[PDB]
C-alpha cells in the first residue's frame, strides 16, 4: 500500500510539473485519495 | 422512441450517474470527445507546430 | 459370507439382504471415469444413458470449440482427448516426491474459412493427475484426497414468506443460475409484484413481459385471472417497446446513454446467451422438471430461454393464488408448492469429477481468451495451432486445484477406517459452499430426505456438525449428480427382489415400508398396518396394500463408520456419533488382535479400503515371504506382490503388511491374502479385547477416568509403532555452499559416536531429544567477533572455526531408533527444487507403550484418559484367579444413555466362555427364532450383530443363562450378568457382584507424548515481542483477557503484571528478570510493556496525535 501511495504521488509530481489535460491530473488526483483510502482502511469504500 | 423528450433527457439522466467504480466513472469520461481521423490529425499538428513555433518566437 | 477367506462369522440377523453392498470406493473411482471417458464407463452409460455417451473432458472440449475470430473466417477446433501411460508407478512417485501422473494429447483442427485448409495437430495439452486404485491422488510425494461437495442445485426455487404486518402470504422466486445474473420474482408488500434483476428494486413485470416483444393484449390475455398481475399491468405507466428496453438500460447499465438497439441485444447478451448465462446441464433438466417445459427432449440450449420466464411467471403467480396444479400452454401439467432448499433433491453433489470439470473449463477459458487474442496478431496461412496453443494456464490451473485448496485436502490415513471414511464424504464448505459463519441453523439440522443418501449419525463434533457428513452405505450418485438410493418395490403385497434406484424428490411421490417388516416369505406384512415413510417424511401407519416401495435393508440410512457399531439401536444419537468419531481416530497396534463381537461390515471395510493386499487372479502360492508373495496362478504364468513394510502414514502412524497365507495353500480370486495395519484375517480390527470390570475403583477411574492392570504394558496389548521423519536441504548461498560433513564445531566425541563419515547417524542407531541428526556447516560469513572470544582463543589454541553449525537436531520431547535414511543431491541428476544441491530424509521410530494420560475408548461414546496403571496384585479377580485388564466407572453409562455398551460386554463375555443351547426337549422359547449353528458356540468364537437387526435382550439372556465354563467346572457369571470378583487389595471378597466381560477397546491418537509442552524462555515474534505459540515452535500458553477476567476479579494485581510485562513483553525486563532469578537476586520492578509502544506508534501513523503527558 505504501508502494501504490508512493507511485501515484511520483506520478502525480510528474503530471503537474509535465503540464497535462486535466482530465489526466483529475484522475490522478482521484487514484491518489483512493490510494491514501486503501492504506487507511481498505474495504471501507467500494471494492477492496 | 427517440424524439420527444423520450430518449434526450433519458441519455442526459444515464450519463448523469454515481459510477462507483473508478474505471467505470474514467471510462464514461473517455466517452465524451469523438475520434479523430487523417485529416483532423495532420491539422492538429500543423496547430502544434504554428504552438511552437509561436513559444519559440516568445522565447 | 460369499468372501473366498470370510472368517466364520456367526450373526444373529434375522432377514436376509437382497444385495450385497456396493464398492464403497464407487464414487471415487465412478466419477473420475466419467471425467477421463474410460471404456469401463463408455459400457457403463451404454445401459444407463447412452442416448449421449460423452465424458467430462469431451464435454467440456465440445463446449469449447469452435473457436474464431471476429470475421469468422478462420478458426479452431479441438477434438479426440487421448490420454497415455503414467510416468511411473505410484510407490516411486511416492518417493522421489512427483505427482503420479500422465500426459495428455488432444487433436485440433485448424480452419480457414477464407479459403479453405485443413491442420489436424496433436498438441500435447499437458501432465493430467491420475486417480489411483484406492482413490487417492499423490502430489508432490504426498497422499492427498479429493472430497465432494453438497451445493443448491442451479434452477427454479420458489418460497413462501409472512410480512408480519397484516399477514398477508408473499411467494417470491429465485432463479439461481451457475454463472449469470440472478432474476427474483415475488408479490411486493403491496398489490404489485417485484422483478428484481442482478440487484436492482424497481420496475414491476410491466417492463419485462413488454421488452419480450410483447405488448398489453398479450399479457392481459395469459393472465386475467390473476388480479394481482391485473392491478400491475394497469399500473404499467410506460408505452413502447422501446421506452421498457430504455428504462431497462436505467437499472441494468447507468452511465451511458442508451439506444435503440442496445438494450435489446444487452438483454439477450445477459440471460438469454450461453456466454453470460448458462445453468449447467442439470439446472436446465432441473427446470424442466419444475416446470413441465420439455419432457422427452434431449438435453440441448444450456442458455435460459423465453418460455421458462413465462412459465416462471405463471407459477409464482398461480401459487400467489394458492392453486395447486399449473398446466403450461404447451406442456405437461406441473403440482404448484413452495421449494424446500435442504431436500436433497435440490441439493447436488459435485464429486471429483464436477470439481476437476470446472476448473478445467476456467483453463480452458483462459485458453480461449488467449487463443482468441493470438489468432488475429498474425497474418492468415503463416499460423498453426501449436503456436495458437499455449499450455501453460490449464497445467497452472489443475495445480492451483490439487495445492492450496480447502476442498482436496490431506489423507486423513492413520487406519483404514479413516481413509475409507475421508473419501466417500459430503462436505458443504469452499468454493461455491457456505462458510461456518455464513451457516445457519437450519442447514445443519437433520432433514427428512437424508435417509438413506446421507448419514445422519456421522458428522464432527465441533463447529462443523452437521455441515460435512458421510455417505450412506448403500447410497448412488446419479450420472447427473443427484444422489440416489435403493429400494425395493412392493406390488399388492407382494416383495419383489427387483432393485430399483430412486432420488430423494423420487420418494415424495410414492411411500416405502419398514426396514425390518415381518415378512412371510410371500410378500405379504402379517399386520395390515406397517410403519411408513411418507412424502412430508411422516411416520404413519397404513394397510398394506397401497404401499409401494421397502427398504432394501436394514443399515441402509447409516454410513461405514457407524455401521461397525455393535447394538447401536440401544444407544444415544449423540454417543453413537462421538463413538463414530472416535472409530476414525484409533491408532494401528502391533498385533492387531480381531474383535470378537462385531457387525459385518468390518469384513468389507477392511477388504476395499485398499490397504489389504487381495488375489486378483486365482491360483496356488509359489512362494512366502515378509517382504513379498509369489503366487502361481492356473494358467502358468505367476505375479509378485510386494510387501510394504514399516511405511510412515501421514500422521506419522505404522503401516507393517503381514501376510497371512502359506508356501503351498490355494487362494481365489477376491481373498485377503496379506493384512493391513488394523486388520486381522482380512477384518477390521481397531482394538484389543479386554476383561472389563464396571465397579467404581477407589476413585482412579472417577469422572470418566479408566484405569488398566500392568499385564497390557508387560504383554504389549495396547503398543503402537510411532515413526517420524526429519526433513533438512542444503542449499547454495551467497555466502558459498552448505556441506552435510562431519566438520561439525565444538563438539564433543559421544555424540560423533554414532555418525557416518558422510556425516549422518548410523542406520539402527538410537538418538533423543537434543541429539544431532545431519551434520550441515554453514558459511558463517562475518560478525563481531568478541575480544573475550579472542581472549578464549588465546588460553587454548582455538581456531576461529568460520562456518556457523546449523545442523539438524532431534526437536524437543522425543526417541527412538532410526529406520531409513534417504538422501537426494544434484550429482545424482535428480529433480531437486532450484536452489537446493543436498536434502536428506531421516526417519525414527519408537515402540511408544501406553502410560497415563493416553486416551482410551470403546465405540459405544464411552471414552477416558488412563487415570493409572497399577500392578497386576492390585486388581479385582474372578473366582477363578484371572485379574481383570481394564476397570471403568459405573456413574457415567446410566446418566450419559450408552447401554448398548453393558450388552457388548455381556455378548463378549458369552463369546468369549462359549455357550451352548441344551436342545434335548426341543429348543427353548427365546431360541426359537434363533437361527442354528448360533445354539452351540466354542471357546473364544467370534460373533456378530447387524446394527438395527441383532441379538435381543431375551436371546442374550437365553445365552447368558448357559455359558459352559473353559477348563474347570466354575460358571463364573451368573444368569444376571455380575459375577463374585476378590478384591486384591485387601484381599476380602467384594460385598455384592458386579458385571464382568470382554469389551472392545481402542487407543487414540491423543497420546500424551504428542501433548505435553512447556518452556521458559524460547523465541519471540516479529511485530510484537509476544512469545510465538504452537508445539512446532517453542510455544507458549495464551493468557487471554478471559484470564484477565479471573486474574482481576481475584484482586490479584502484581502477579496479572508480571504476566503481562515482563513475563511476555518487557524486553529489557524479561532479560533482568533472567538474570536477577540466575543470580539469586530480587526481581525488579516490571517495566512498560513493547505492545503498548507498538500500538502508540501504529496509532500515529494513523494521523493520531497521541501523546502520553507526564503532568
Amino acid at each position: 500500500l505504501y508502494r501504490r501511495v508512493i507511485n501515484r504521488n511520483n506520478r502525480l509530481k510528474r503530471l503537474i510539473d509535465l503540464g497535462a489535460p486535466e482530465i489526466i491530473v483529475n484522475n490522478e488526483k482521484r487514484m491518489l485519495q483512493e490510494s491514501v483510502d486503501a492504506l487507511f482502511d481498505n474495504g471501507r469504500r467500494g471494492r477492496p | 422512441e427517440d424524439e420527444s423528450e423520450a430518449l434526450r433527457q433519458a441519455r442526459k439522466d444515464a450519463e448523469l450517474t454515481a459510477s462507483a467504480d473508478s474505471v467505470r466513472a474514467y471510462l464514461k469520461q473517455i466517452g465524451k470527445v469523438a475520434l479523430l481521423n487523417a485529416e483532423e490529425e495532420v491539422e492538429l499538428a500543423k496547430r502544434i507546430e504554428a504552438g511552437l513555433y509561436a513559444t519559440q518566437l516568445m522565447t | 459370507n460369499s468372501v473366498p477367506g470370510a472368517p466364520n462369522r456367526v450373526s444373529f440377523a434375522k432377514l436376509r439382504e437382497p444385495l450385497e453392498v456396493p464398492g464403497l470406493l464407487d464414487v471415487q473411482t465412478d466419477s473420475f471415469e466419467w471425467l477421463i471417458g474410460s471404456p469401463r464407463w463408455r459400457e457403463s452409460a451404454a445401459e444407463r444413458g447412452d442416448v449421449n455417451p460423452v465424458g467430462g473432458l469431451e464435454e467440456v472440449l465440445y463446449e469449447l470449440s469452435p473457436i474464431e475470430d471476429f470475421s469468422g473466417s478462420m478458426s479452431l477446433s479441438f477434438s479426440d482427448p487421448r490420454f497415455d501411460d503414467v510416468k511411473a508407478p505410484v510407490d516411486e512417485c511416492k518417493d522421489k516426491d512427483m505427482t503420479y501422473a500422465a500426459p495428455l494429447f488432444v487433436t485440433a483442427e485448424f480452419i480457414n474459412n477464407n479459403t479453405g485448409e485443413i491442420k489436424s495437430q496433436t498438441v500435447f495439452m499437458g501432465d493430467f493427475p491420475m486417480m489411483t486404485e484406492k482413490g487417492t491422488f499423490i502430489i508432490n510425494g504426498t497422499e492427498r484426497v479429493v472430497v465432494s461437495q453438497l451445493v443448491r442445485s442451479p434452477g427454479v426455487y420458489f418460497d413462501e414468506t409472512i410480512d408480519k404486518s397484516t399477514d398477508k402470504t408473499l411467494h417470491s422466486v429465485k432463479v439461481i443460475p451457475s454463472r449469470g445474473a440472478w432474476l427474483e420474482f415475488d408479490v411486493d408488500k403491496r398489490d404489485t409484484v417485484g422483478v428484481r434483476i442482478d440487484r436492482k428494486r424497481r420496475q414491476p413485470v410491466t417492463v419485462l413481459l413488454k421488452a419480450l416483444g410483447w405488448t398489453s393484449e398479450q399479457i392481459v390475455e395469459r393472465f386475467g385471472f390473476s388480479e394481482i398481475m391485473r392491478s400491475t399491468l394497469e399500473k404499467d405507466n410506460t408505452v413502447g417497446t422501446d421506452e421498457a428496453l430504455l428504462d431497462i438500460y436505467r437499472k441494468l447499465r447507468p452511465g451511458e446513454p442508451p439506444t435503440k438497439e442496445s438494450a435489446q441485444t444487452l438483454l439477450e447478451n445477459l440471460f438469454f446467451k450461453e456466454k453470460r448465462y448458462d445453468l449447467a446441464r442439470v439446472g436446465r433438466y432441473k427446470v424442466n422438471k419444475k416446470l413441465g417445459l420439455h419432457v422427452g427432449e434431449p438435453i440441448t440450449s444450456s442458455t435460459l430461454t423465453e418460455e421458462d420466464v413465462v412459465a416462471t411467471i405463471e407459477y409464482l403467480v398461480r401459487l400467489h393464488e394458492g392453486q395447486t396444479t399449473m398446466t403450461v400452454p404447451g406442456g405437461v401439467e406441473v403440482p404448484v408448492e413452495t421449494d424446500d432448499i435442504d431436500h436433497f433433491g435440490n441439493r447436488r453433489l459435485r464429486t471429483v469429477g464436477e470439481l476437476i470439470q470446472n476448473q478445467i473449463r476456467v483453463g480452458m477459458s483462459r485458453m480461449e481468451r488467449v487463443v482468441r487474442e493470438r489468432m488475429t496478431t498474425q497474418d492468415v496461412e503463416a499460423i498453426t495451432p501449436q503456436t495458437l496453443i499455449n499450455i501453460r494456464p490449464v497445467v497452472a490451473a489443475i495445480k492451483e486445484f490439487f495445492g492450496t485448496s480447502q476442498l482436496s485436502q490431506f489423507m486423513d490415513q492413520n487406519n483404514p477406517l479413516s481413509g475409507l471414511t475421508h473419501k466417500r464424504r459430503l462436505s458443504a464448505l469452499g468454493p461455491g459452499g457456505l462458510s461456518r459463519e455464513r451457516a445457519g441453523l437450519e442447514v445443519r439440522d437433520v432433514h427428512p430426505s437424508h435417509y438413506g443418501r446421507m448419514c445422519p449419525i456421522e458428522t464432527p463434533e465441533g463447529p462443523n456438525i452437521g455441515l460435512i457428513g458421510s455417505l450412506s452405505v448403500y447410497a448412488r450418485v446419479n450420472p447427473f449428480g443427484f444422489i440416489e438410493t435403493p429400494y425395493r418395490k412392493v406390488v399388492d403385497g407382494v416383495v419383489s427382489d427387483e432393485i430399483v434406484y430412486l432420488t430423494a424428490d423420487e420418494e415424495d411421490r410414492h411411500v416405502v415400508a419398514q426396514a425390518n417388516s415381518p415378512i412371510d416369505a410371500d410378500g405379504r406384512f402379517v399386520e395390515p398396518r406397517v410403519l411408513v415413510r411418507r412424502k412430508a417424511g411422516e411416520v404413519e401407519y397404513v394397510p398394506s396394500s397401497e404401499v409401494d416401495y421397502m427398504d432394501v435393508s436394514p443399515r441402509q440410512m447409516v454410513s461405514v463408520a457407524t455401521a461397525m457399531i455393535p447394538f447401536l439401536e440401544h444407544d444415544d444419537a449423540n454417543r453413537a456419533l462421538m463413538g463414530a468419531n472416535m472409530q476414525r481416530q484409533a491408532v494401528p497396534l502391533v498385533r492387531s488382535e480381531a474383535p470378537l463381537v462385531g457387525t459385518g461390515m468390518e469384513l468389507r471395510a477392511a477388504i476395499d479400503a485398499g490397504d489389504v493386499v487381495v488375489a486378483e487372479e486365482s491360483g496356488v502360492i509359489e512362494e512366502v515371504s515378509a517382504d513379498y508373495i509369489t503366487v502361481m496362478h492356473d494358467n502358468g504364468t505367476r505375479r509378485t506382490y510386494r510387501m510394504r513394510k514399516f511405511a510412515r502414514s501421514n500422521h506419522g502412524t505404522c503401516a507393517n503388511q503381514c501376510p497371512i497365507v502359506d508356501a503351498g495353500d490355494r487362494v481365489e480370486a477376491g481373498q485377503v491374502i496379506a493384512d493391513g495395519p488394523c486388520t486381522d484375517d482380512g477384518e477390521m480390527a481397531l482394538g484389543k479385547n479386554l476383561l472389563v470390570a464396571i465397579m467404581p475403583w477407589e476413585g482412579h477411574n472417577y469422572e470418566d477416568a479408566i484405569i488398566l492392570s500392568n499385564r497390557l504394558v508387560e504383554e504389549d496389548v495396547l503398543t503402537s509403532i510411532h515413526i517420524e521423519e526429519h526433513e533438512i536441504d542444503a542449499r547454495d548461498t551467497k555466502l558459498g555452499a552448505e556441506e552435510i560433513t562431519r566438520d561439525i564445531p565444538n563438539i564433543s566425541d559421544e555424540v560423533l559416536a554414532d555418525l557416518d563419515e558422510r556425516g549422518i547417524v548410523r542406520i539402527g542407531a538410537e538418538v533423543r531429544d537434543g541429539d544431532i541428526l545431519v551434520g550441515k556447516v554453514t558459511p558463517k560469513g562475518e560478525t563481531e567477533l568478541t575480544p573475550e572470544e579472542r581472549l578464549l582463543r588465546a588460553i587454548f589454541g582455538e581456531k576461529a572455526r568460520e562456518v556457523r553449525d546449523t545442523s539438524l537436531k532431534v526437536p524437543h520431547g522425543e526417541s527412538g531408533k532410526v529406520i531409513g535414511i534417504r538422501v537426494f543431491s544434484r550429482e545424482d541428476e535428480d529433480e531437486l527444487p532450484a536452489g537446493v544441491n543436498e536434502l536428506v530424509r531421516v526417519y525414527v521410530a519408537q515402540k511408544r507403550k501406553i502410560s497415563d494420560g493416553d486416551k482410551l475408548a470403546g465405540r459405544h461414546g464411552n471414552k477416558g484418559v488412563i487415570g493409572k496403571i497399577l500392578p497386576v496384585e492390585d486388581m479385582p479377580f474372578l473366582a477363578d484367579g484371572t485379574p481383570v485388564d481394564i476397570i471403568l466407572n459405573t456413574h457415567g453409562v446410566p446418566r450419559r444413555m450408552n447401554i448398548g455398551q453393558i450388552l457388548e460386554t455381556h455378548l463378549g463375555w458369552c463369546a468369549h466362555s462359549g455357550w451352548k443351547v441344551d436342545a434335548a426337549k426341543g429348543v427353548p422359547d427365546w431360541a426359537a427364532r434363533l437361527p442354528d449353528e448360533l445354539l452351540e458356540a466354542q471357546p473364544n468364537a467370534i460373533v456378530s450383530t447387524p446394527v438395527f437387526d441383532g441379538a435381543q435382550e431375551a436371546e442374550l439372556q437365553g445365552l447368558l443363562s448357559c455359558t459352559l465354563p473353559n477348563r474347570d467346572g466354575d460358571v463364573l457369571v451368573d444368569a444376571d450378568g455380575k459375577a463374585m470378583l476378590f478384591d486384591g487389595r485387601s484381599g476380602e471378597p467384594f460385598p455384592y457382584p458386579v458385571t464382568v466381560g470382554y469389551m472392545y477397546i481402542m487407543k487414540l491418537h491423543h497420546l500424551v507424548d504428542d501433548k505435553i509442552h512447556a518452556r521458559s524462555t524460547g523465541p519471540y515474534s516479529m511485530i510484537t515481542q509476544q512469545p510465538l505459540g504452537g508445539k512446532a515452535q517453542f510455544g507458549g500458553q495464551r493468557f487471554g483477557e478471559m484470564e484477565c477476567w479471573a486474574m482481576q476479579a481475584y484482586g490479584a494485581a502484581y502477579t496479572l503484571q508480571e504476566l503481562l510485562t515482563i513475563k511476555s513483553d518487557d524486553t529489557v525486563g524479561r532479560v533482568k528478570v533472567y538474570e536477577a532469578i540466575v543470580k539469586g537476586e530480587n526481581i525488579p520492578e516490571p517495566g512498560i510493556p513493547e505492545s503498548f509502544k507498538v500500538l502508540l506508534k501504529e496509532l500515529q501513523s494513523l494521523c493520531l496525535n497521541v501523546e502520553v503527558l507526564s503532568s
